[PDB]
């Protein structure tokens, strides 16, 4: 019913919904965690259209080149040195 | 353990026959036939000499094993 | 050593039948996109050197036990032997893709490779992982689906050749399984 | 050979390959003469100072000699 | 099975090298000749019971002594084997036209033929007469195209140079 | 109002979406090949996959916004401070705007069924209002970053 | 001197046989590719001072450490020898475009190159950078025809696969 | 596994002869050198985390371009593999000091190394810099004895002559 | 690899008989199932990062004594191996959902597991706690369809009945 | 053995990858024409008894030397053994056609058939002639192209299954060649 109400355009004006203020989370200055936190990051909605069926579902999006994935930067901990000297000028 | 021996033979033969084909051309070394029809006779010599060598005596064969192992 | 033309000759020779115009259409369709086959083979020969090294490095970075002391790709000699082992396979698959028939690597490459590796102690899992990587690279080159390299072709479809070269890679892993 | 015409075809083949062996280039034959002398000493004349002097001055005596019991 | 493809892959394999540009360049010549070499093969396939018929009796019209007693063609099953021996060669000519090289001829027809025809006491001159009769009355605008005739005739005298 | 024109317009995009994304980023490389040069930030393996993921996320959101008939979710979720994050990572914004315009051209090609590489079967009519709407929607994401 | 003709004549010579139909069939592919392979060769001949000019400094822009003391490109005559070393390779690419095979490259440029560049302490990665720069900004409608470009590019990455 | 014993038994075996007086005479030299060659080996064994530590960053101080993007030492696990690649060579130097000959080096470190470092695009000059840094600040009275130092240094520049 | 097809072909082979009507009748049930069993599999495939995360720490919240010294989960790599041991089981559940039978579970996860977990001294009750936590908070309208949750849960307690 | 479903499981197990929705479409297309596969298998099991006897009789009437005294199909015992030899091959090809994967006659039928026949003295030419006849019969039954027998099917195309079952017969002759 929330999806149906989100897609109905005439209920969008005759029933103007109220804003909900978000929960308090601390800002850290860096925008990569301020605007795209890990609780949301890379989620995006699938639209599947079949006979009398419209389905939308938010999924985490990844792509890949030669063999490793895009979100492999953030692999889980169970899947997881010398310091190089500085070069002179 | 049997056919692994024949793959090991065929591999070193294949690697050594690449010296006789330097970079795409057959050189003077192969030259199996010099007239028309000589290559089939050279085939029939070799495929019979291979049969003749396997009906050798056991003492000759046992000498040939150890002397090949000594020279390799 | 048999191409796509001698295969139908050895097929119709057991029949003692002349090669007639019914079964010749499968051969004129082979001529009709011979240019696509050459355009496909060239795109693999062009970057075989990156294809081999990326496949062995991906097999090693997937399985870090091979570079362990006593692993099969431990020393420099064994690693050079592995990079030599993969390139011969790619070369014979290119021969079979050019010939249009797989009969050049069943007898010159895969005939006896099964027990050679288990006389040597070569682990069979990593070899099929490596050519599975090489197969995924080859299909990404027959079509222009590669990531950082794009080659210029005339427009059209090459999915038949991609399925053919995948079918040439599955029997390599099946011969050593 | 083992057929009636096979024994003379070996003659006409062996006389052709000895002439084709003379058509090698200069780099092809001098390196061959050095490698034959190298092949003679480590395989036949190990501690023999005499036959190694024979091999260094006459490489074809080193080469035509076989280290194997080929029974040729 | 010598052909265009079979030559260049064996050369690249003996050199231990990948297929180069000259390897791919030779297959384009196969593509360009396929459209004149295959029509001769199909024309022979659709017509081979008449071409085999006029060659075998042209063999016997030239050498009528073969039907003498003590000869190679005395009674009826020898002549029936002669027509079969001719049809075998025309089938191999069709196969070499389909392949592109002379592989089917020197693989199954030429290799060892001199040992067979000598000890079984068959004259090779009577074999080459029927092949020469077929080559000489190939008539190039009607029977084939202009280019298919030279491709068909080039494999025929390969047999004549091989048997003589 | 009418959905049979709208749902057709969404279905003409969400089907062939991956080809649109992979063609858009390859065209973006095809103009300037500095991004795949060593030193560009699409040069490594883990960067160009992230660029593909970002292009698909942008296409995901604009395809949802065309279905919803509004752009409020588009500016709440995606464009809420994307430009300064691309600045803080360090991202050539002109090339991403170029890829967005490439996707915008492909979308209006697919909606009008005037794509000259592939043909859809449709009913008879005019979908140019939806084409202008999705052009405006692509201009939203093209202007929200700079 | 590997080429189309050079392959089929030594194949026929090693078999001890006359030139067959598959031998003549491969030369037709040479005839059909001569009209796209020679255009690239003369375009390179008429333009080669600018093409190696931009490749040699692209080698040094990637590896600026080569002009350090103790390196391969310290003073001026080493850099002049580097431009000469690049021009030698582009001349051999022109020669392989004229011949048809890769014969001039593996005869005079490839064979023994790894022994030379190791003991004379030259990095092969700086050689392949200039060749890759030439391959990557070949621009196929303007600089050549559509077909001459892949014939030109197919010989370039033969060098890159041979040196790496 | 070339050593003093392995040489003389292979020579006596190829001659097909018993161990002579010259065979036993060579082992006395092994006995006389073990009392200077083994102290270098365990001095290296007891100190090898500091010796490889100062060599690997001396490799990067000379060639600071290796940490550039697109190079062999871009990110952290490449540098960790570089320290491992250096420790592997120092372990083989310890093994050759224990054996007596250069057998462990040319068996597991040298043979095939040029094919690996070329196709995996690693510069051998950065390998020899860390080995030369280790050889040059070996200090003869403190670190070893006077005789253990040249035994240790003679195996080090064997690597430098083999890699260059 | 027990499944619908694997059972009926083994039965027809042991009887030495051709596939009958009851053999073809059983595959129709696979066809009718496939449209509810495959969505559970890829729903697990697309979400397995968080499903394994909440199960492994639910294992440790129930049995907090496992992080004691001398236990199975003392230090960090034991816990990392525990998350891997859980992910291995969820992958096999995905495989059994794809196949149709319980073949991948009793082939690679169940057979021999009691001998391993006893001599390596791992408690199986801590294994079944994480699987029971996954089964109990599968929530049938949101996470899957109504019928896919039926199929996903039936393979989960197969593990619980096998390990206990 | 291995059906079409366990094949992708053993393919993705070397990856240690979950079976995702990209490679699942090759499995849902396998479900989408499962009824065609059952309709195809039934049409072969229905007249396997005529298929075997016609194949052995055609092999004998092509080569009359087999029934000569001292031929391999000379006596009644050898002829019954030949009719028994062909039916097992047809049964295993039907198993592989039902399973959608050839791995059931890889190891239960063809593994060792090569040297069994040459220890027995079974001529290898007539063996591939008979299964080539059986292949030509099977393709004539997957499609309704048989001459005197027509079976009622729903309308559509079954050429993919005919190419699949031809590919199941090509490796039988290749295993014994
Ligand atoms: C952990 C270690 C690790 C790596 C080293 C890489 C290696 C790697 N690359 C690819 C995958 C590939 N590799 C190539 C190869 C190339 N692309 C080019 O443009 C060059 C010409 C050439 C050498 C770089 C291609 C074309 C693909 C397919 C498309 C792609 O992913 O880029 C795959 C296949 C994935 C699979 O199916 O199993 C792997 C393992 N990935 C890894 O996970
Ligand atoms: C001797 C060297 C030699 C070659 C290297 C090739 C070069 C080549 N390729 C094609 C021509 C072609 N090549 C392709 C192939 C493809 N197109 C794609 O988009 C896919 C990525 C790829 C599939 C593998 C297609 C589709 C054509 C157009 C003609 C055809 O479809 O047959 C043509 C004919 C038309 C033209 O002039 O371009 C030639 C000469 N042929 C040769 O004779
Ligand atoms: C696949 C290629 C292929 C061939 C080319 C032929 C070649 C060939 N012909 C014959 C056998 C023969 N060929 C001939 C033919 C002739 N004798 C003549 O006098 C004329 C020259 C000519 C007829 C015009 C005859 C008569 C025999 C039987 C000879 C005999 O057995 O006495 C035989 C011995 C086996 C047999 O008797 O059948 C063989 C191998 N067979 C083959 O399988
Ligand atoms: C596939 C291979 C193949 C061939 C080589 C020919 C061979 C051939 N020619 C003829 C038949 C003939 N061949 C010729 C000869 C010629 N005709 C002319 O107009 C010219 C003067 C001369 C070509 C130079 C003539 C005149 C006939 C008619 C009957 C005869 O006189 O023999 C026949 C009898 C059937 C017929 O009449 O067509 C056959 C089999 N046909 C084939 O199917
Ligand atoms: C649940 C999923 C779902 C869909 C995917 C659509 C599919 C769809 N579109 C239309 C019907 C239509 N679809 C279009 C759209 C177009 N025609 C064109 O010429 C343009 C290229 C394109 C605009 C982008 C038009 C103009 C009609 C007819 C008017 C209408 O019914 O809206 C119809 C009714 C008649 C028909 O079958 O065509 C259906 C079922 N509707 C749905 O309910
Ligand atoms: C919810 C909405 C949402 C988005 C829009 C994207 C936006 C986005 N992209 C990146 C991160 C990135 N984004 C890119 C993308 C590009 N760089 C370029 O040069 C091209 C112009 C462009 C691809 C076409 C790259 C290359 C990185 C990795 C940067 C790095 O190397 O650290 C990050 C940092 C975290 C991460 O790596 O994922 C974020 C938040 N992600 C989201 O979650
Ligand atoms: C090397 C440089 C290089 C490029 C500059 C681009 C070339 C390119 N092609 C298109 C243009 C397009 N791109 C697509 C996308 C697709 N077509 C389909 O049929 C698929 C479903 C999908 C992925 C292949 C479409 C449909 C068009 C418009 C073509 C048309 O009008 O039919 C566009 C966008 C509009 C335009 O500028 O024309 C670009 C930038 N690709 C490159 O490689
Ligand atoms: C016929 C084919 C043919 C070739 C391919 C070259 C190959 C070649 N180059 C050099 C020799 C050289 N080649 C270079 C070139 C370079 N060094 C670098 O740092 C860069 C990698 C590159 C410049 C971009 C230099 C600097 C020398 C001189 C090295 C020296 O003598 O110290 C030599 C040694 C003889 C000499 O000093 O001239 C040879 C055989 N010469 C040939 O005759
Ligand atoms: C015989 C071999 C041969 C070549 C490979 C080229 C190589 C080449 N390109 C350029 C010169 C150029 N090359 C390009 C590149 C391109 N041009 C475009 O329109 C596309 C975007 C892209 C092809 C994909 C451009 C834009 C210039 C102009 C100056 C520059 O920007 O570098 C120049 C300088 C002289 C000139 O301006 O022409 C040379 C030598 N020329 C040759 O004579
Ligand atoms: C038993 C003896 C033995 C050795 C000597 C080494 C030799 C060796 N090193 C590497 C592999 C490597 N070696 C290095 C080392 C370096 N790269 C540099 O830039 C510097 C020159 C140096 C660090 C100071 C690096 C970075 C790799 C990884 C290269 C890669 O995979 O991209 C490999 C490939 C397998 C692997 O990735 O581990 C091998 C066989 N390994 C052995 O098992
Ligand atoms: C087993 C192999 C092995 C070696 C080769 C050496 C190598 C070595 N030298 C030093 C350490 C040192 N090495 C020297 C060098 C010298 N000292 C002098 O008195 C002379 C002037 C000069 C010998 C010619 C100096 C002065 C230091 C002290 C710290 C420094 O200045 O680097 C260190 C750091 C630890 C320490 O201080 O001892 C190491 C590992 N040590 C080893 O364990
Ligand atoms: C293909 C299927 C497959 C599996 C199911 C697992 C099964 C499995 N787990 C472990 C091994 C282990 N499994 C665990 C897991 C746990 N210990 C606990 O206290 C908890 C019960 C649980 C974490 C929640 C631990 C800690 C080890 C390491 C035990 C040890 O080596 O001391 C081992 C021994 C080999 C190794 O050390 O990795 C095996 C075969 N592995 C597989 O390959
Ligand atoms: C593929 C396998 C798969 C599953 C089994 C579930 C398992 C699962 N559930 C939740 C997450 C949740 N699960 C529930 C439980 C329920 N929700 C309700 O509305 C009911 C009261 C009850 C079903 C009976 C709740 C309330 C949350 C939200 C966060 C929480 O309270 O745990 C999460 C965290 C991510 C998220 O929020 O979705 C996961 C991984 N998800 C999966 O991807
Ligand atoms: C075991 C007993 C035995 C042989 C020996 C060969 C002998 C032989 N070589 C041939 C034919 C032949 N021979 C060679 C040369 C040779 N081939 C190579 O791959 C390399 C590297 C070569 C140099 C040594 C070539 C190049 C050909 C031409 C066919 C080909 O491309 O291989 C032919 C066919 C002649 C013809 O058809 O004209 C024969 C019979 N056959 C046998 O049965």
């Amino acid at each position: 019913m929330s999806l149906y109400a989100s897609l109905n355009p005439v209920k969008r004006m005759t029933y103007k919904a109220k804003e909900q203020a978000p929960a308090y989370v601390k800002k850290t200055g860096n925008p990569v965690e301020d605007f795209y936190p890990s609780s949301w990051r890379n989620m995006a909605p699938v639209i599947s259209l079949s006979a009398n069926r419209v389905a939308v579902a938010f999924e985490k999006i990844d792509a890949a080149s030669n063999g490793v994935k895009a979100n492999s930067n953030n692999k889980p901990f169970w899947k997881s040195n010398y310091v190089a000297p500085e070069a002179p000028a | 353990l049997e056919k692994a021996d024949e793959f090991f033979a065929r591999s070193v033969t294949m690697q050594y026959k690449a010296f006789a084909c330097p970079n795409g051309v057959y050189d003077i070394q192969c030259t199996e036939g010099t007239v028309k029809g000589a290559a089939y006779e050279k085939r029939a010599m070799a495929v019979s000499a291979a049969f003749r060598a396997k009906q050798a005596s056991p003492a000759a064969k046992a000498r040939a094993l150890f002397e090949n192992r000594r020279h390799a | 050593m048999l191409d796509a033309f001698s295969r139908v000759v050895v097929n119709s020779d057991a029949k003692a039948a002349y090669v007639g115009g019914s079964d010749l259409q499968a051969l004129k369709s082979f001529i009709a996109d011979g240019n696509k086959r050459l355009d496909a083979v060239n795109s693999i020969v062009s970057n075989a050197s990156c294809m081999v090294s990326d496949a062995v490095s991906g097999m090693i970075c997937e399985n870090p036990g091979l570079i362990s002391p006593g692993g099969n790709c431990y020393t420099n000699r064994r690693m050079a032997a592995c990079l030599r082992d993969g390139e011969i396979i790619l070369r014979y698959v290119s021969y079979a893709l050019l010939a249009g028939d797989a009969s050049v690597l069943e007898d010159r490459c895969l005939n006896g490779l099964k027990e050679t590796y288990i006389a040597l102690g070569v682990p069979t899992n990593s070899s099929i992982r490596a050519v599975s990587i090489m197969k995924a690279q080859a299909v990404a080159f027959i079509t222009n689906t590669a990531t950082e390299r794009k080659m210029s072709f005339a427009a059209g479809d090459c999915t038949s050749l991609a399925s053919e070269v995948a079918s040439y890679f599955d029997r390599v892993g099946a011969a050593i399984s | 050979g083992n057929a009636k015409g096979q024994a003379e075809q070996a003659r006409v083949a062996a006389l052709a390959t000895a002439f084709r062996s003379a058509q090698k280039s200069a780099s092809k034959t001098t390196a061959e003469r050095y490698s034959s002398a190298a092949y003679g000493r480590d395989h036949f004349a190990h501690g023999c100072s005499y036959e190694e002097s024979v091999f260094n001055t006459y490489p074809a005596t080193a080469a035509a000699m076989r280290s194997k019991s080929y029974n040729y | 099975m010598k052909s265009v493809i079979t030559t260049v892959v064996s050369a690249a394999d003996a050199a231990g090298r990948f297929p180069s540009n000259s390897d791919l360049e030779s297959i384009q010549g196969n593509i360009q000749r396929s459209a004149a070499r295959l029509e001769a093969a199909e024309k022979l396939a659709g017509n081979h019971e008449a071409v085999v018929k006029e060659a075998g009796d042209a063999c016997f019209a030239k050498y009528a002594y073969l039907k003498n007693p003590g000869e190679a063609g005395e009674n009826q099953e020898k002549i029936n084997k002669c027509y079969r021996d001719v049809d075998h060669y025309m089938r191999l000519v069709n196969y070499c036209l389909v392949v592109g090289g002379t592989g089917p001829l020197d693989e199954w027809g030429i290799a060892g033929a001199r040992e067979v025809y000598r000890t079984l006491n068959l004259p090779t001159s009577a074999y080459v007469a029927s092949i020469a009769y077929t080559r000489d009355r190939l008539c190039v605008p009607r029977d084939m195209s202009a280019q298919a005739g030279v491709e068909f005739s080039a494999y025929l005298d390969y047999l004549i140079n091989a048997l003589s």
